[PDB]
């Protein structure tokens, strides 16, 4: 059966009462991942270990625990074997996790990996920190202003994916109920009609803007920003901020700003207080580009989150360096978000900071904020240096080509 | 005294279906002549849809008739079969009435014929009296085929050099040949079937003939093997189009060649698919009754829309539908059907398994393993029912039960793994030229077969060649998309990129390499588009039921 060897000397993260018992001698399991993932992965597991040595003076130590899904899986399992129901188990008791790119699937009769650990685990939270680092290509005039954090819902809205083709009859049997049933009047076109459903539900709204909340309180952010389209859609993304207002009166004891809906919510931890506030979703987009640090904390639905990622990603150079996270009701998976890139892969040449900074958003989910931290002043370090990987070297002027494993030792150096 | 009307009238539902079944069967030849290879695919289709449409026309009188008993009816059905020379396809026929009487439901033993309850020459003698060389120009001028051929001398002048090469100048002396008087028709092949009577023992004798395009018929080879007429006659293949007046003699007289094949499987072959199923029951009531076995889960890769079962030392898997299928397969359950339906009634080039579908399938509690019947009982709820000490399965498929292509390449080395994936690769080249598109190209759905052939058997994402568009991957635009997750470029449905299916195909370091050599067009969209032309100007491949080196031409 398993080839997964349980390290020896580690222990397991447990979660009690809804908290996390984070052992200093902790196990994290780690998937390899296709293509790039052979590059980036070591890169990776000599700078999270580097900054915990550093940060803990040994106090610490990761015992690492590879797990398998795709390419590889295959060479120790057998032939077909993408994903052993092991491996999900494993990420549900070790509670936290990371991996490399898996091959997303062009074509639409495929499976796609990526998707079935999501749906499988049930991580219906998409978390995408977004910052600068001193030195990256930007087309923006001030990026160092960026440094929030999105909390995108991952299960409900028109992602969903409930929709009936034109000319279907399930299509018209729908429009047919709206229209003499529910007396729908505002279909221009009845004919020739795709549908697609938009479900946005307290159940599924309030795991977000509780999860953000705390987030919030435990990283020492300043606001929770609730972003929707509440002045076009009054009942899905105008309900998603009544019912995060809500939350923050009922739950969190969020007192009124000014009789406007705006919180301010007291961290139980500091004293310090949290601002929760909202914003219409289009005007958000410009708000970003024009006023930057007003924001922290963003929670939104998947439609909007996905949108204003992509979007904060570009104006501070990181597309190619994108964390990001999937959180559930019990595991956390942290991923590197750019493609295999099979062309290169094993060269050792492309840039390992995406997933190098989904293990800080790792090291802060243990609440090891310290090493973290020492990651950051390392990638911020090598940047500003100019000691980069060719994705960067060639955009910026004087700077120093290394490959996937040197530029690894640069943010080293920089710690 | 309706008893023995309705007895009666069955019977007489039988004499008409079989008879049209001959009819159908005989316009085989004119199909063949003409090259009218649509109507040849539409025979087809039409053949395996005639019992049918009689069965349904019986029931219906039956109840026009009617609107212990049974045994009455039973008994004098019974009575008439003596001295009627096609008995057997009479009580399959008997028992398709009832069956659609009763909704596929209390079938036992008494109620209808689930045991069998119970002239003109059909080939002749051949023998050497003036050579070789003139006995096999009468066999060829006694074929009743109205075209010409390009040099009867050459193809006559090849069957020697086989037969010389085979066995001894002395052993073919003292050989004869025995072969059938009919035509078994295929495709766009005709094929003689013979015996070859050796003092050593009797032997295959099989000549396809083909037709040059537009011109001759020729005899592209000639086969002797035990081994080689399996493959001829193999479950894999579409059945053949022969005329049979009597079946059961025939089925007795193949029988001598394809020793391995049992009775079903030699009454499939010559397409008596309805009688073959009849067979099919009493072959595994047999192995049933001869056994202390429980009902696995199959080896290999567990399926996502197909739950299938099997006993462990059975040669057949039970495939039923499952009520839900994985979240990323965005199927309706009818759809699964369709396309069972389609590849049943489609030309299998040897290259898809063959199924029955099974109404109210009845299984013993104490026979099924407690992880089947949980997962029976939790994944298809809604297909089952309870009986005490059995249980109903609504529906399901049978079908032959090779060894999954994924478990295979894994005990297979150099020599034999050279062989496996150039099996793969031709298996992929014969379905995309036979217009079938093979949805999940994954080894996880692909049998190898005791000859060591590769068999396609998920048609879970199955459709026509020229349902789908072929394209190619846009080169990147700029450097970033050489590492995005995602592509920058849109994709609809029914789009295909060949270029993708390398990673699934070559993630072991073994097999990589071997597809580069042997199949680098299978990658290619190019190469499924070249394809699809040909089946869009109507041009249909050739299946050689052979190897290829086989072939006189080479
Ligand atoms: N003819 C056969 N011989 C041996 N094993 C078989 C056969 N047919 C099916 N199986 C087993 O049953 C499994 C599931 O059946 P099948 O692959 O036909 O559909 P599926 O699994 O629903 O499709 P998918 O590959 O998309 O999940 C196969 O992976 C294999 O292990
Ligand atoms: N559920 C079943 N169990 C056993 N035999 C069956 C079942 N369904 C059909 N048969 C047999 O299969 C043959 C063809 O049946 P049908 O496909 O209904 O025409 C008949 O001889 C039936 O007796
Ligand atoms: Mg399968």
């Amino acid at each position: 059966e398993s080839k997964v060897v349980v390290p020896a000397q580690g222990k397991k993260i447990t979660l009690q009462n809804g908290k996390l018992n984070v052992p200093e001698n902790p196990i994290i399991p780690y998937i390899e991942g296709d293509g790039i993932g052979v590059d980036v992965t070591p890169a990776m597991l000599k700078v999270v270990d580097a900054a915990v040595e550093k940060a803990y003076k040994g106090e610490r130590k990761i015992s690492w625990m590879e797990i398998y899904t795709g390419e590889k899986s295959t060479q120790v399992y057998g032939q077909d074997v993408w994903l052993p129901a092991e491996t999900l188990d494993l990420i549900r008791e070790y509670r936290v996790a990371i991996k490399g790119p898996l091959t997303t699937p062009v074509g639409g009769g495929i499976r796609s990996l990526n998707v079935a650990l999501r749906q499988e685990l049930d991580l219906y939270i998409c978390l995408r920190p977004v910052r600068y680092y001193q030195g990256t290509p930007s087309p923006v005039k001030h990026p160092e202003l960026t440094d929030m954090v999105i909390f995108r819902e991952n299960s409900e809205d028109i992602y969903a994916g409930i929709e009936w083709k034109a000319d279907s009859a399930d299509a018209e049997k729908v429009i047919k109920f709206l229209r003499e049933e529910m007396g729908v009047k505002k279909i221009r076109f009845p004919e020739h009609c795709g549908i697609g459903i938009k479900p946005c539900s307290e159940e599924g709204t309030k795991r977000l803007v509780r999860a953000a909340i705390e987030y919030a309180i435990a990283n020492d952010r300043d606001s929770v920003t609730l972003v929707h389209k509440g002045n076009i859609m009054k009942f899905t993304e105008g309900a998603f901020k009544d019912w995060g207002y809500q939350l923050a009166r009922e739950e969190f004891g969020g007192e009124l700003i000014d009789g406007g809906p705006w919180l301010k919510v007291k961290n139980p931890n500091t004293g310090k207080e949290i601002v929760i506030k909202d914003v219409i979703a289009d005007a958000f987009l410009q708000q970003i580009l024009l006023r930057p640090a007003e924001y922290d904390v963003i929670a939104c639905m998947n439609l909007n989150g996905d949108y204003i990622s992509d979007a904060l990603a570009a104006q501070v150079g990181g597309i190619g360096i994108a964390p990001g996270a999937n959180i559930g009701d019990e595991c956390a998976l942290f991923e590197a978000t750019h493609g295999t890139a099979p062309k290169y892969a094993g060269q050792d040449k492309v840039n390992p900071g995406s997933i190098i900074l989904s293990a800080e958003m790792m090291l802060r989910h243990m609440g090891w904020t310290e090493a973290a931290d020492l990651i950051v002043k390392g990638m911020e370090g090598a940047i500003n240096a100019k000691t980069v990987t060719y994705d960067f070297e060639r955009l910026m002027d004087g700077a120093k080509l290394l490959k996937c494993s040197e530029f690894g030792d640069a943010i080293i150096e920089n710690m | 005294g309706l008893e023995l009307l309705i007895a009666q009238t069955i019977l007489q539902g039988f004499d008409a279906q079989y008879g049209r079944f001959l009819e159908v069967t005989s316009g085989a030849q004119q199909r063949f002549e003409q090259a009218d290879w649509h109507a040849v695919q539409q025979a087809m289709k039409n053949r395996i849809h005639l019992y049918d449409h009689h069965v349904g026309l019986v029931v219906e009188q039956l109840r026009c008739i009617t609107n212990e008993f049974l045994l009455r009816v039973k008994e004098h059905y019974t009575r008439l079969l003596p001295d009627y020379p096609r008995f057997e396809i009479a009580e399959s026929f008997f028992n398709s009435v009832y069956c659609r009487l009763f909704d596929h439901r209390s079938l036992t033993p008494e109620r209808l014929f689930i045991f069998s309850s119970q002239p003109r020459p059909l080939a002749k003698d051949f023998h050497p009296d003036h050579g070789w060389e003139s006995l096999l120009m009468r066999v060829i001028s006694d074929l009743p085929l109205r075209l010409h051929w390009q040099n009867k001398s050459r193809d006559i002048h090849y069957i020697i050099r086989h037969l010389t090469e085979t066995l001894g100048p002395e052993n073919l002396s003292k050989s004869h040949l025995q072969v059938a008087n009919e035509l078994f028709y295929r495709n766009k092949a005709a094929w003689l079937v013979g015996k070859l009577i050796t003092p050593s023992g009797t032997l295959p004798f099989l000549l396809p003939i083909h037709q040059t395009d537009d011109g001759e018929l020729f005899i592209d080879t000639c086969l002797t093997t035990t081994a080689e007429a399996s493959i001829v006659f193999g479950f894999a293949r579409s059945y053949f189009m022969v005329y049979a007046p009597l079946p059961a003699a025939l089925v007795e007289w193949l029988r001598e060649i394809l020793p391995g094949k049992t009775t079903a499987e030699l009454y499939m072959a010559i397409g008596c698919q309805k009688h073959a199923k009849t067979e099919s029951y009493r072959e595994y009531l047999v192995y049933l009754q001869g056994c202390n076995e429980q009902f696995i889960e199959a080896p290999g890769i567990r399926g996502m829309v197909m739950l299938v079962f099997t006993l462990p030392g059975f040669d057949r898997v039970f495939k039923v539908i499952k009520d839900k299928f994985a979240p990323q397969k965005e199927m309706s359950a009818a759809h699964v059907r369709a396309c069972y339906q389609l590849v049943k009634e489609h030309d299998r080039v040897g290259r898809m398994a063959d199924t029955q579908e099974f109404e109210n399938f009845v299984l013993e509690k104490r026979h099924i393993s407690p992880a089947l019947m949980e997962l029976l009982l939790q994944e298809a709820a809604e297909k089952i029912t309870d009986l005490g000490e059995q249980i109903v399965i609504r529906h399901l498929y049978i079908e032959r039960r090779m060894v999954p292509l994924n478990i295979w390449l894994e005990q297979v080395e150099g020599q034999q793994l050279r062989d496996a994936i150039e099996e793969y690769g031709n298996a992929i080249r014969q379905l995309a030229a036979a217009n079938i598109f093979p949805g999940d190209m994954l080894f996880k759905n692909f049998g190898v077969t005791r000859h060591g052939r590769v068999v396609f058997y998920d048609y879970d994402e199955i459709c026509y060649m020229t349902e789908v568009n072929f394209r190619d991957i846009p080169p990147p635009r700029y450097p970033e998309d050489e590492l995005a997750s995602e592509p920058w470029y849109s994709v609809s449905p029914g789009d295909v990129f060949p270029e993708e299916f390398r990673h699934w195909l070559c993630a072991d370091p073994r097999i990589g390499p071997l597809f580069e050599e042997m199949h680098a067009d299978l990658f290619r969209a190019d190469y499924w588009r070249a394809l699809q032309n040909r089946i869009r100007e109507g041009h249909v491949e050739d299946v050689y039921a052979y190897r290829r080196r086989q072939r006189f031409s080479v």
